[PDB]
RNA sequence: GAGCAAGAGCCAUUGCACUCCGGUUUGAUGACCUC
């Protein structure tokens, strides 16, 4: 984990999350991510911070970092998987396309920038 | 035992989903004459069981004739007359 | 010459091929296990498929049991199918 | 292992409907499926 989030920060990436799977196209499941990411349809991704082993998702931010891709840590994987629509955890996830909440997603991306 | 314009079939295969037990149905059933609804639940009571509802009664008799204990889904259909009209054609009696 | 796949023909010609596959299934898996099921895609050819099992005895017990039985209201035409005519139309879009 | 990306087991029920009603374990830390 490379920098903190404030939790209203997370929380509002999260609700962000749970909408643009109305509109845009999200890749949850930190393979479906790595693999996103490896072909830059990756607009921003989820790290999760309670990942054990964290050896899942240790290499996402260097692969983002080389790939031009911005990228927020959450606290719970739970949380997260539940904000992409599934049954269980989920430790890492990716937006790929949004559509209606372009502006909202590009606030984020500054607030990001900050650190 | 008395004829009735539809037929009550169970012992079917209870793995299947919903909509393609109707089809499955249809396509084995519709060769019999014009079919007006198939009904199909997976709830607990109405599990494993299927309702074809024929228009015209001679269907029914050949459907129910034609058709005792084939293997559909690997699993042989056990066919009866329904006890009472279905809805639809009681309204054509018209009773209802 | 027996085979453990059948060639079906005089098939519905209005139906969807999804459903089709499942409705051939079916009333096919009663006979054995079944490797695969490939229906026509071109319109030569437009009302055909072919039933793969793993056993030729599935296969012969299929082609006797359903010879005419009117599926979709149209009874069938089934034969062995010819030696790989099955994966060759595969491996074109013949299907 | 590669590909795919959300389902897959078990227990119970043989049950006559036309608005709808069992339980349980597992799966994005990757299920069925393809090679
Ligand atoms: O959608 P899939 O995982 O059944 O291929």
């Amino acid at each position: 984990v490379r920098f903190e989030v404030p939790e209203d920060m997370q929380n509002e990436a999260l609700s962000l999350l749970e909408k643009v799977r109305e509109s845009g196209k999200v890749k949850k499941g930190t393979n479906e991510t790595t693999k996103a990411v490896e072909r830059g349809l990756a607009k921003l991704v989820y790290i999760a911070e309670d990942v054990d082993p964290p050896e899942i998702v240790a290499h996402l931010p260097l692969l983002c970092e080389e790939k031009n891709v911005p990228y927020i840590y959450v606290k719970s994987k739970n949380d997260l998987g539940r904000a992409v629509g599934i049954e269980v955890p989920c430790a890492s996830a990716a937006i790929i396309n949004e559509g209606e909440l372009r502006k909202e997603l590009g606030s984020l991306v500054e607030k990001i920038k900050g650190l | 035992t008395r004829p009735n314009h539809t037929i009550y079939i169970n012992n079917l295969n209870e793995k299947i989903k919903k909509d393609e037990l109707k089809k499955s149905l249809y396509a084995i059933f519709s060769q019999f004459g014009q079919i007006l609804d198939i009904l199909v639940s997976r709830s607990l009571k109405m599990r494993g069981q299927a309702f074809v509802i024929f228009k015209e009664v001679s269907s029914a008799t050949n459907a129910l004739r034609s058709m005792q204990g084939f293997p559909f889904y690997d699993k042989p259909m056990r066919i009866q007359y329904a006890k009472t009209d279905s809805d639809i054609i009681a309204k054509m009696k018209g009773t209802f």
